[PDB]
């Protein structure tokens, strides 16, 4: 409603919503840590 | 002797609280809340079980800090496999926290906990914060162990770096890197790391949490902040509020730009002012301007009256039952004097005696 | 001996969480109490 027809500038409308951008890629940005990944497989004839 | 151990100990919890200095303590805050939902949150050392127990604990803690901090903001993140998620942004509506807190109690915790995601996304979450606010994470760590893909010690350089403040509550034991944490963070105390004994001593560290912090003496960061304080409308009509674009019957009128809002105190959503009422700066106030503590008054010298000066109880007839004021040299019974100091913040005495 | 493996991916995890769901249900029709114990 704001930026398609209203006619916002896109980086206007993002100036005060920086948490929401941040919170949003912190989400993807993490990874988990170093970890014996064979010893926990465990095969449990077939 | 078993009376006079209980007085004895009464006197020893005492003597940490005859030492109140009016220390210069941060009223805006900034709080972060980092719980632990990993593995070695299903033990059942607290039951049901430390999730359960630590959640329902998060819950009061919320509801206590809002009511005691009213002009603060709080997040809470979760540590759940290996990586942080976030349930809460910073806000000052304790209403949301305490429903993502409830969301969570249903999930169970898994996977290995991560100081390093969590920290890390302190960090950001605190970074579009004021100078003039405290930042601050309570994290309530769990495990033993931390796995993490980087290098703490980077993070916590970088914590110091943004004069972010960390307190870790355990659960079994001393961890070297939540004390090097702790300690490298908070100036050098080491009264920060607290861990737990039992279910009683848990409920007496959320508590103690919600206090300010004082602040050192050279982090210095004075400023006047421009605050607000609106006038409540009553309209016959329902109306738009400005803040969830919902129909409420009332709200508070801003004095800047005449926008309504729908609770207090939050931050305008169009002139970004801070909007509080008198009553909300009023609750700290017994955080600049401590009560004195009263001192036990020896039964050698002869007292004044026979009942308390506030509640006009007789007092008990050894040790002498009565304790009073320096300022104004009134003598108290034992019940006044743990009211006067916890849920009052004057002395009877003080503000009866005219000058 | 025969090694057979299976990948996870993301819409089976989904689907094996409504599979446990299911088979929950399935059990816990077949172990309702009769009437006669009931009231
Ligand atoms: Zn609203
Ligand atoms: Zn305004
Ligand atoms: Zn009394
Ligand atoms: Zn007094």
């Amino acid at each position: 409603e704001t930026v398609i027809n209203a006619g916002l500038p896109p980086s206007e409308f993002w100036s005060t919503r920086i948490p929401l951008l941040r919170a949003f890629a912190l989400s993807t940005s993490q990874k988990v840590g170093p970890y014996n990944v064979l010893s926990t497989i465990k095969p449990v004839n077939k | 002797a078993s009376l006079v151990a209980s007085i004895v100990e009464a006197r020893k919890k005492r003597t940490a609280k005859k030492n109140i200095t009016p220390y210069q303590r941060g009223i805006i805050r900034s709080l972060i809340l980092t719980l632990d939902c990993s593995e070695a949150m299903l033990e059942k050392d607290l039951r049901p079980n430390r999730h359960a127990m630590i959640i329902q604990y998060a819950i009061d803690f919320v509801h206590e800090f809002f009511d005691q901090n009213p002009i603060s903001q709080m997040g809470i993140i979760i540590m759940r496999n290996g990586l942080a998620q976030l349930v809460s942004q910073v806000s000052g509506n304790p209403q949301d926290h305490i429903d993502a807190l409830k969301s969570i109690r249903k999930q169970e915790p898994k996977g290995n906990p991560s100081l390093q995601n969590a920290l890390e996304m302190a960090r950001g979450l605190l970074l579009p914060v004021p100078a003039h606010c405290t930042r601050e994470v309570l994290i309530v760590f769990g495990s033993l162990s931390t796995t993490d893909p980087g290098d703490i010690h980077q993070t916590i350089d970088s914590l110091v770096s943004e004069k972010i403040r960390v307190k870790v509550l355990g659960l079994s034991a001393q961890v070297a890197i939540c004390k090097e944490l702790c300690k490298a963070t908070n100036y050098g105390d080491e009264s920060f790391y607290k861990i737990l004994l039992d279910e009683t001593h848990l409920k007496e560290l959320f508590n103690e949490a919600v206090t300010p912090l004082p602040v050192n003496k050279i982090n210095k960061g004075f400023t006047l902040v421009k605050m607000g304080f609106p006038t409540r409308i009553f309209e016959d009509t329902p109306t738009f509020c400005s803040c969830h674009s919902k129909l409420v019957y009332g709200g508070y009128f801003c004095p800047n730009c005449h926008s309504k809002v729908c609770s207090l105190p939050t931050v305008c959503p169009c002139c970004d002012l801070m909007l509080i009422l008198s009553t909300h700066l009023a609750r700290s106030y017994h955080h600049l301007m401590p009560l004195k503590t009263f001192a036990e008054v020896p039964t050698t010298e002869k007292f004044r009256s026979e009942d308390c000066f506030s509640c006009q109880s007789r007092f008990p007839i050894l040790t002498s039952s009565r304790y009073r004021c320096e300022d104004c040299k009134q003598e108290f019974c034992v019940d006044c004097d743990v009211f006067i100091h916890e849920i009052l913040h004057n002395c009877p005495g003080c503000e009866s005696k005219p000058v | 001996a025969t090694l057979h493996i299976n990948i996870t991916t993301a819409s089976d995890e989904v689907a094996q969480r409504e599979l446990q769901e299911r088979q929950a249900e399935e059990k816990r029709k077949q172990n309702a109490v009769p009437e006669w114990h009931k009231q």
